[PDB]
């Protein structure tokens, strides 16, 4: 060890960061009036209906 | 005039001549609204600074 022959330094890193997300919402609070369109062999009945408003322009 | 009239009734209109009285007490109001958005951001880095000289060639 006379000499810096065993004199030693060293240094290291390493980092990693991974990062996720996602989001989907909905809302909706209306009322509308079907109409039945036939009658199921169970009894169920299939709805449809349809409502046009034109406050103005569109 | 001999036409009959009732007694007791409340003296509605009932023929040409007959007036009656109307309180508009008229009240509408409609409303409408829409919005959308849509954002998308991306934003991609990579740099050494520092290359080994084994991996100097890539
Ligand atoms: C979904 C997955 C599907 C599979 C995908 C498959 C891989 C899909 C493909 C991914 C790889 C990209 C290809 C890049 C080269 C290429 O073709 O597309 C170029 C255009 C880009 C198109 C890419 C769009 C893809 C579209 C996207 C598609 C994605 C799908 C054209 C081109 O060629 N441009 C070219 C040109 O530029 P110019 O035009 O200006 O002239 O010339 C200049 C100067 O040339 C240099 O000169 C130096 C001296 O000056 C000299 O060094 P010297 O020693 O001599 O001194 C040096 O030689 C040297 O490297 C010396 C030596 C280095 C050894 C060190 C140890 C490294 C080990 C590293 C190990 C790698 C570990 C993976 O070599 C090598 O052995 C390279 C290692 C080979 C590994 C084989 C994999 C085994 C499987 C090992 C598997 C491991 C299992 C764990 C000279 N280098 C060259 O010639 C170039 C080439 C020589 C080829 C001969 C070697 C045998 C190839 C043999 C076969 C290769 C076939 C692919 O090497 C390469 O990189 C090749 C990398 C291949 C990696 C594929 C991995 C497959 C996984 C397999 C998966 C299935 C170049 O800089 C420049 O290239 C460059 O810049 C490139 C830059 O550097 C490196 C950046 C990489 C960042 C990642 C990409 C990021 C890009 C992302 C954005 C799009
Ligand atoms: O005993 C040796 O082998 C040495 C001692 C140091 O001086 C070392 O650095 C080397 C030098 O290079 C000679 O010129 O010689």
């Amino acid at each position: 060890f006379g000499n810096s022959r065993a004199d030693m330094e060293a240094s290291g890193g390493n980092s990693f960061n991974g990062k996720g997300g996602a989001n989907a919402s909905n809302t909706f609070s209306g009322t509308l009036t079907v109409t039945v369109d036939q009658v199921l062999a169970n009894g169920n009945l299939h709805v449809v209906g349809e409502k046009q408003i034109a406050i103005n322009q569109g | 005039n001999y036409g009959y009239q009732p007694l007791f009734e409340d003296r509605r209109p009932r023929n040409i001549g007959d007036t009656l009285t109307i309180v508009l007490q008229e009240n509408v109001s409609a409303s409408k609204s829409s919005s959308a958005n849509a954002s998308r951001d991306g934003k991609t880095s990579f740099g050494f600074d520092t290359v080994p000289r084994y991996l100097q060639g890539l």
